[PDB]
């Protein structure tokens, strides 16, 4: 192939490569045949299965079709096809169903572009789903061309984020593109209990930690309905994100001190909590001291305790 | 996880076995009826005789095989633990099959 | 007896050991090991024979779609449809008989329709799912199998129109759940308003404002009241404004007549 494109026109690069592709009537038997075929059944009938052959096939057609295809010219019709009959064929790996779906949206197919990520999503297993799924709201909610409903963008989130955590994965972004979405289209702090399930599904400190910050903004109501659910060494960190929503919003907090104290070991930095929350005063220097006297005798008795 | 039943055991050794007479097949290829009688009631069938000595033989190759696995378990599990006290081989074979329980 | 009979090449005494053995029903390891069986000799005339028995003998989905696995292995079109025409047509036959559950007949729902995508006729995708779906409006599971039909093969129109009704039926059902979760009644509205506009859209803003005491819940109203507003307004206003307004009577009268309905609605 790479002979004759310098030589000859990519029209004939194709050609000597074409007789390469045939699909002819059965691929699964013809792939079993050849792998129970103790070598004496050639590779010659079950070349068409070579990724290596495909690739540089189709990269081919997508370096020869012109920037504007529009999908009147051949080209584009026979690129797509050859692009199709690869998912037909199954052998197409996560970076070249990224590579087709790309070259549709250039092309200003977009919304045929939605159908090349739900088809491979499917037959692909999760670790590797996270990377499409990325790629496939991103243009839904990114992209100036597609026109998706509202209801249907939050379609594919909660078909994908009650997939994709239901096998298990961290799916810290997905959660915050179904956050951020949310007030460009919609325009309500309904945020929360979308974000609120990445907290608590079944990282997660730091996508709790950020929109508790966001409630803030709009109404105390529904921040101290999180203070108290964030807190049911990450304990601890829990502790110390409820002790800064009481500052934001004392003797909760001081309470809490003792909640998360009492959480776990350690302590010294509820002790910093505590002393922060006294600092945010601008009363007597007495509380605090009664406040270092109790933290001192609870360490006492956790020695007694050992 | 778990055991596997009778059922599904007979089925595995019966695919297994397929294998064997497959490969026994492509390795002698890459080298190169009913009669019954009416007064007797009996049935009597002509069938080669290369492949009732290639089953008679391969029978007891297994049966061999197997013997030898096992006489090699028989060897090595002997010789692995000393530690806990015993008095004799059944009493060794005995407090092993207690360890296997927990 | 099987594998000695397979050791001596005895092929016709093996098949006439399994078509008694298959005549007693013993299970499926038996005829999956009969259907390896004939694959090795190739007889494929004698295998479509077998899985029209063992259809009869366990009848269930994973048997019939390791048919229709068998038939789109060697790629004959006019076998595989002919047995997917079988295949549904005697889970409407059998209906009565309820022994294939709701998971288990949108199994053979979309790997017809699957198949039929991959044969270029669309047209036979599409039509199938709406008359599994009328002969069957019970199963939740081949309504939502058709959506991924739709997602993967069908234009765009199409799909926001079969979307509308998913996310109707989960909006539904998760206020019938949880009483008073404002923020899903400003979209489920919004749901019906968008793209459900009929005598739903009026009813369900009757539906809503029936649910509405909360400074979350009120606004609410407030929705409904310009939902109404944009299109009585002041009777139904009346009779939500009766929460108490001396005041506002006085305040009433002064501008109701005097001045307009917005006005009237300022009150409120």
């Amino acid at each position: 192939a790479d002979r004759e494109l310098d030589k000859e026109g990519v029209e004939r690069a194709f050609s000597i490569l074409e007789d390469a592709l045939h699909v002819p009537t059965n691929p699964e038997i013809l792939l079993e045949k050849y792998k129970n075929g103790h070598r004496k059944i050639p590779a010659q009938t079950v070349l068409f299965n070579s990724l290596r052959i495909w690739s540089k096939y189709i990269d081919y057609l997508e370096a020869y079709c012109p920037k504007d295809a529009n999908s009147s010219d051949k080209i584009f019709n026979k690129t797509k096809m050859a692009y199709n009959t690869v998912i037909d064929l199954r052998l197409i790996t996560p970076a070249m169903a990224e590579n087709f779906a790309l070259f549709l949206q250039n092309h200003y197919e977009v919304m045929e572009s939605f159908q090349v990520y739900e088809k491979t999503i499917p037959l692909f297993p999760p670790e590797i789903q996270y990377e499409l799924w990325i790629e496939y709201l991103e243009v839904a909610t990114s992209h100036q061309l597609s026109s998706l409903s509202p209801e249907h963008i939050r379609f594919l989130f909660e078909k994908a984020l009650k997939n994709l955590c239901s096998n298990g994965i961290d799916c810290k972004t997905i959660f915050i593109a179904y956050s951020v979405f949310e007030e460009r289209i919609s325009g309500l702090i309904s945020k929360s209990i979308e974000i609120l399930r990445r907290g608590a599904v079944i990282r997660l400190q730091l996508w709790r930690m950020c929109i508790s910050k966001a409630e803030s903004t709009l109404g105390p109501s529904v921040t101290r309905e999180l203070y108290q659910e964030c807190i049911q060494k990450a304990v601890e960190f829990v502790i110390k994100f409820s002790d800064f929503e009481s500052s934001i919003g004392a003797r909760e907090i001081l309470a809490y001190g003792a909640k998360l104290l009492p959480p776990s070991n350690t302590e010294l930095w509820d002790s910093f909590e505590i002393f922060e929350l006294k600092h945010g005063d601008k009363t007597y220097k007495d509380m605090l001291k009664m406040k270092k006297v109790l933290e001192s005798n609870m360490l006492i008795d956790s020695a007694s305790v050992s | 996880r778990g055991g596997i039943s009778y059922d599904q055991l007979a089925k595995l050794s019966y695919e297994k076995t397929l294998r064997n007479l497959a490969t026994q097949t492509q390795n002698s290829s890459k080298q190169d009826k009913v009669q019954k009688d009416t007064k007797t009631g009996k049935i009597t069938i002509a069938d080669d005789d290369k492949l009732v000595n290639k089953l008679a033989v391969s029978l007891q190759s297994e049966s061999k095989k197997r013997y030898e696995a096992r006489k090699r378990q028989m060897q090595n599990a002997k010789t692995l633990y000393g530690v806990e006290s015993f008095i004799n081989d059944k009493n060794k074979q005995f407090n092993e099959k207690l360890s296997r329980e927990s | 007896y099987l594998i000695v009979e397979e050791s001596l090449n005895n092929v016709e005494i093996v098949r006439s050991l399994y078509t008694k053995w298959c005549s007693l029903e013993p299970g499926v390891n038996a005829w999956n090991s009969f259907v390896d069986f004939e694959i090795r000799q190739k007889n494929w005339n004698g295998v479509r024979e077998i899985y029209s028995k063992y259809v009869m003998a366990h009848p269930q989905m994973q048997t019939w779609l390791k048919w229709v696995r068998f038939e789109n292995r060697h790629g004959n079109t006019e076998f595989t449809r002919s047995v997917y025409s079988l295949a549904i047509d005697t889970v409407a036959n059998l209906q009565n008989l309820q022994i294939w559950s709701d998971m288990e007949v949108a199994k053979l729902v979309n790997s017809f329709a699957h198949w039929e995508a991959a044969q270029q006729e669309y047209e036979r995708s599409s039509a199938l799912y709406q008359i599994a779906i009328e002969k069957w409006p019970s199963n939740q599971l081949l309504k939502a199998g058709l959506l991924d039909f739709e997602k993967q093969f069908g234009d765009i129109n199409s799909i926001e129109e079969t979307i509308s009704y998913k996310r109707k039926m989960e909006y539904e059902t998760i206020l019938s759940n949880n009483a008073y979760d404002y923020d899903t009644w400003w979209l489920y509205l919004d749901l019906i308003s968008e793209s459900f506009p009929k005598q739903i859209m009026q009813t369900f803003e009757k539906a809503i404002v029936d649910s509405r005491k909360e400074l979350s819940k009120n606004v609410q109203w407030k929705r409904y009241i310009y939902l109404w507003m944009r299109y009585v307004e002041l009777e139904l206003e009346n009779s939500l404004l009766e929460e108490e307004f001396q005041r506002l009577i006085d305040d009433i009268i002064p501008h109701k007549h005097f001045t307009k309905i917005w006005l009237m609605y300022a009150k409120f």
